[PDB]
């Protein structure tokens, strides 16, 4: 056996809340949309 | 052995609905390209039966042909026609199988084999180009000063007929000047239409080269085209019948791929 004691701590005063890492629930990529873009403005010229 | 085909273009009838026929007829270059599209040799006809492929100009026969777009009145209506003369059989089935909105009636192919001798009066109606080359070309006339940028620019420009000379007689003598070489004679040539036709060619250029290949970052420029035009009819007297067949099979003009040149001859 061994003698064990129990105390308490207050969060914020004693332990600072850390911030979560960069993460999210996985969502399928909804892509994007942009025509003004010059690269597409030249890709269409190549196609024509 | 000359195929004298005929088109019946479906023009508009309401300037509030799309009318692709008139828009197509507005540009001469698109008319020429569409007319040349009716000649698939052996590859475009058999590989694709529905013309659902990207356009390749090298896949079509380079068969010379003439065409005149005009108007006629038969019995009760006015029709826009495109009379096309060619030495190869025209494949109109392959031409408008997807763009049948352009045409009002199915096309026709009737053989034209004339055996014509000399000394017989015949009537005609042709549209000709009216450009001459000035051996003294005027300078560029930079519009800020209107004097000169360069000096000499040999250019096909215009047929000018003095100041007070009549245009029809001038065109008649201009045609009769080259008529002995071709082999006919004019007596009552008249002028009906005298104006301009317009077009625009792509003529691709290059601006920037790829990061891994040829200059495929290229784009399309646009080169405009203008043509002075005359339409004239009358009667011609046949001489030296060997040459007249060559003129009939070749055409009279300098813009034979842009309407002018086709000569249609009928017996008296």
């Amino acid at each position: 056996p061994r003698f064990v004691i129990r105390r308490e701590l207050v969060v914020g005063e004693d332990v600072q809340v850390s911030r979560e890492t960069g993460t999210s629930v996985w969502r399928p990529k909804g892509t994007r949309a942009d025509y003004n873009n010059s690269e597409y403005k030249k890709v269409r010229a190549e196609r024509l | 052995m000359i195929y004298l085909s005929r088109l019946l273009i479906d023009t508009g009838g309401n300037p509030d609905r799309p009318r692709p026929g008139r828009k197509w007829l507005d540009n001469i270059y698109n008319v020429h390209r569409r007319l040349s599209m009716a000649f698939p040799s052996g590859l475009r006809r058999e590989q694709d039966p529905h013309f659902l492929k990207p356009f390749s100009p090298n896949d079509f026969q380079k068969t010379p042909f003439l065409f005149r777009v005009d108007n006629n009145i038969d019995g009760n209506d006015k029709r826009a026609i495109i009379i096309v003369q060619s030495v190869l059989e025209p494949d109109w089935d392959y031409c408008f199988q997807n763009a049948l909105d352009f045409l009002a009636a199915p096309p026709e192919t009737k053989e034209y084999n004339p055996e014509f001798k000399a000394g017989q009066l015949l009537r005609f109606r042709l549209r000709v180009n009216a450009s001459v080359r000035r051996h003294i070309p005027e300078m560029v006339q930079q519009d800020g000063q209107t004097i000169e940028t360069g000096k000499i620019l040999h250019k096909r420009v215009s047929l000018t007929w003095d100041a007070s000379s009549t245009p029809d007689q001038a065109l008649a003598d201009w045609l009769a000047a080259k008529s002995p070489k071709l082999g006919f004679t004019l007596q009552r040539c008249e002028l009906l239409q005298l104006g301009w036709v317009y077009g625009s060619k792509p003529e691709p250029k290059n601006v920037k080269v790829k990061e891994q290949g040829q200059g495929y970052w290229r784009e399309h420029k646009y080169n405009p085209l203008r043509f002075r035009a005359a339409l004239l009819e009358g009667v011609l007297e046949v001489d030296d019948p060997k040459l007249f067949l060559k003129t009939l099979s070749s055409g009279i003009g300098k813009a034979k791929s842009f309407g002018f040149g086709l000569l249609s001859v009928l017996p008296i």
